[PDB]
């Protein structure tokens, strides 16, 4: 019984653009 | 005025020596910059009005200048990568981390903004923005005695910031770096704002998603309880990070599952085990099988929390990613639980969506659930009980499923099949 982490999120960047 | 510019009208504004028609035509980038579709990133960049911008960030003397091109420049930055690096090639770092701490709040917040689009970026540019030194001037600007004295938008926009600071692996953000900013988050994490609360509990998942000592120091600074307690909030955008924050954390050793345990945080599980909200569950259900593949007294105290019930019911009804979750946790309880556990997980009625699973295509699955059906017929041989269990198997027709398996394309499900019936049937 060994723990899983998580897997690998997709979104590789997080940005955001002032409308 | 300023609307609908060409970009051969700005770079003639910009081009002029006269400020006032370089904040005017500057004003024009940033409306251009601005539109719901498609703003023409590339076009300015080729114009090659990213140093010009850059220039007039330093312009102490004419604040709007200052404010109208860092907007244009956060714009540009929250594009591709590319367009990013376009921002930082012309040297825009070290000017908006200088301008953190304009006495004008709009100029201050506009250079957050684009310093959290630059780290967001990745690990590369996170750390660069670090190594120039964004990190105090940041804190300093929530070094106060109630947050709440704050602009609601301008403490969001920070907390944003200081997420993406934590964001990323390969490599993670600095050590020291995390210690700087672990107590103004923890602080943030205690705050009333909704969408504060929410990425912040972002940050914390980052930070946990990693080694144990990443975990430890994390948890060291006493957020488990306050994570728990968000854990039970009523808007999903803070469940959500809070959730992955808490599974993370039990990623860890033991005594880090041991104070999630002791926080309470199982009292919420008979909710997220049945979120109508399908990544809820499965990530509830992760969570469950890291705690289940823990110590004896901690799949003891999964049992008297009656989370054995919600496990049975996520395995016979729910998404398939679930489904394979609850598997996984199955697997783990029967590997590290005692014979009285296994019994009893047999008595709630595992067996027959268990056996249901292996129906699937997927194969690891069902030798996560081979795993676990040889477990549970060992608990059964120390009890000399195995001809009931092998009888509650067949009645059920996980024997067909089990002989049919024998011809399976794999070779540990053909093994493993090939050991039960040879074993027990």
């Amino acid at each position: 019984a060994r723990k899983r982490s998580a897997s690998p999120t997709k979104k590789l960047r997080y940005v955001k653009r002032r409308f | 005025g300023t609307v609908n510019w060409s970009v051969e009208d700005i770079v003639k504004g910009i081009n002029s020596n006269n400020l006032e028609s370089q904040l005017q035509a500057t004003q024009a980038a940033r409306k251009l910059l601005s539109r719901e579709k498609q703003p023409p990133i590339d076009n300015i960049i080729r114009a090659g009005l990213i140093p010009k911008f850059v220039s007039f960030l330093g312009k102490t003397d004419c604040s709007p200048i200052q404010f109208e091109s860092a907007w244009a420049l956060t714009n540009i930055a929250s594009g591709t990568s590319e367009q990013t690096k376009a921002v930082v090639d012309g040297g825009a770092i070290p000017a908006f981390i200088s301008l953190l701490a304009s006495p004008h709040a709009h100029i201050s917040e506009q250079a957050v903004w684009a310093l959290g689009n630059i780290a967001g970026d990745g690990s590369a540019f996170r750390d660069l923005v670090i190594k120039h030194g964004a990190i105090d001037p940041l804190l300093a600007l929530l070094a106060v005695p109630d947050l709440s004295t704050l602009a609601c938008g301008y403490l969001r926009n920070l907390t944003w910031t200081l997420s993406n600071l934590c964001r990323n692996k390969n490599p993670a953000p600095p050590l020291d770096a995390v210690e700087q900013i672990l107590p103004t988050l923890v602080r943030l994490l205690h705050h009333n704002d909704p969408e504060v609360l929410a990425d912040s509990c972002w940050a914390i998942s980052y930070l946990t998603d990693g080694p144990n000592e990443r975990i430890e120091m994390v948890v060291k600074k006493g957020v488990v309880p306050q994570l728990v307690k968000l854990l039970g909030a009523t808007e999903l955008p803070i469940v959500t990070p809070a959730l992955r924050a808490i599974g993370n954390i039990v990623t860890g050793t033991d005594e880090q599952t041991q104070k999630v345990i002791d926080a309470g945080a199982l009292a919420v599980f008979p909710s997220l085990l049945t979120n109508p909200k399908t990544n809820i569950q499965k990530e509830a259900t992760w969570t469950m099988s890291n705690i289940t593949a823990g110590r004896q007294d901690q799949i003891q105290q999964v049992v008297n929390h009656g989370l054995v019930p919600f496990l049975v019911g996520v395995l016979s009804k729910a998404d398939f990613k679930t489904q394979k979750e609850a598997a996984w946790a199955i697997t783990n309880y029967t590997s590290g639980g005692t014979v009285e556990q296994i019994v009893y997980l047999v008595h709630c009625g595992i067996i027959e969506p268990l056996m249901n699973l292996l129906s699937a295509k997927d194969t690891k699955i069902i030798q996560v659930i081979l795993d676990a059906i040889s477990n549970i017929f060992q608990a059964a041989e120390k009890l000399g009980e195995t001809e009931k269990l092998s009888i509650m198997i067949e009645e059920c027709g996980g024997l067909d499923k089990i002989e049919a398996l024998q011809r399976h394309e794999n070779e540990s499900v053909y093994k493993a099949s090939l050991n039960l019936i040879e074993k027990y049937f």
